[PDB]
């Protein structure tokens, strides 16, 4: 890990970052945002 | 793809874009009713893109066509990515020539340089999502090699190709595309750590190892 499947599904991460799906939202989180969370689907807004 | 190049139009076919309003994965035309995709890019109601380039532009030659069926390999695992190959059907049959790939009789073998297609995710780092259709030659990795990057990972049904290097690879959006080594699809686009990373190549469903489901599944849908 942090292994992902390399599918397209644009979420949007509590830090307003974009993830390119839910897995990488997740990785992000356990490398180095414990708080990290999905806010909603879709590409954040900037 | 990181580190890859252009494709160019038409130059990778049987490259479909599966679309649930918007680009989620890749898929191979294996022919004129039928798309290979990875099995974690399931989704109901996708629409399948065929003689697309730009996936952004309606160039206006496209063919935009419902998947009719969806079939995920009976034992596609979404936990460990085995089995990760998924029949779509199309509704009506694509028009041709837009072609197919041709489906393995044998294995590919390590060291055979392959061409991965998708408009995935072009950055390692940040983000760049194409719109034109990226494309990155590379080999087969061996097996011992895959598996030490990826630890009790990696199934007999995988395979890694790409660069323990790092820095070309292929990366979330390109899932369910194609690798095809020798006018051969061996590899699905299926996952990796992180995308061009040092030691983690991107992990392919082995092709080869599914002809046979493809055909009777093909035969009986
Ligand atoms: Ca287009």
């Amino acid at each position: 890990d942090c292994a992902c499947p390399r599918v397209l599904h644009r979420v949007c991460g509590s830090d307003g970052n974009t993830y390119s799906n839910p897995c990488t939202l997740d990785c992000a989180k356990h490398e180095g945002k414990p708080d990290l969370v999905q806010v909603h689907e879709g590409p954040c807004d900037p | 793809i990181v580190g890859g190049y252009t494709c160019g139009a038409n130059t990778v076919p049987y490259q479909v874009s599966l679309n649930s309003g918007y680009h989620f994965c890749g898929g191979s035309l294996i022919n004129s009713q039928w798309v290979v995709s990875a099995a974690h890019c399931y989704k109901s109601g996708i629409q399948v893109r065929l003689g697309e380039d730009n996936i952004n532009v309606v160039e206006g030659n496209e063919q935009f066509i419902s998947a009719s069926k969806s079939i995920v390999h009976p034992s596609y695992n979404s936990n460990t990515l085995n089995n990760d190959i998924m029949l779509i059907k199309l509704k009506s049959a694509a028009s041709l020539n837009v072609a197919s790939i041709s489906l393995p009789t044998s294995c590919a073998s390590a060291g055979t340089q392959c061409l991965i297609s998708g408009w995935g995710n072009t950055k390692s780092s940040g983000t760049s999502y194409p719109d034109v259709l990226k494309c990155l030659k590379a080999p087969i990795l061996s097996d011992s090699s895959c598996k030490s990057a990826y630890p009790g990972q990696i199934t007999s049904n995988m395979f890694c190709a790409g660069y323990l290097e790092g820095g070309k690879d292929s990366c979330q959006g390109d899932s369910g595309g194609p690798v095809v080594c020798s006018g051969k699809l061996q590899g699905i686009v299926s996952w990796g750590s992180g995308c061009a990373q040092k030691n983690k190549p991107g992990v392919y469903t082995k092709v080869c190892n599914y002809v046979s489901w493809i055909k009777q599944t093909i035969a009986s849908n």
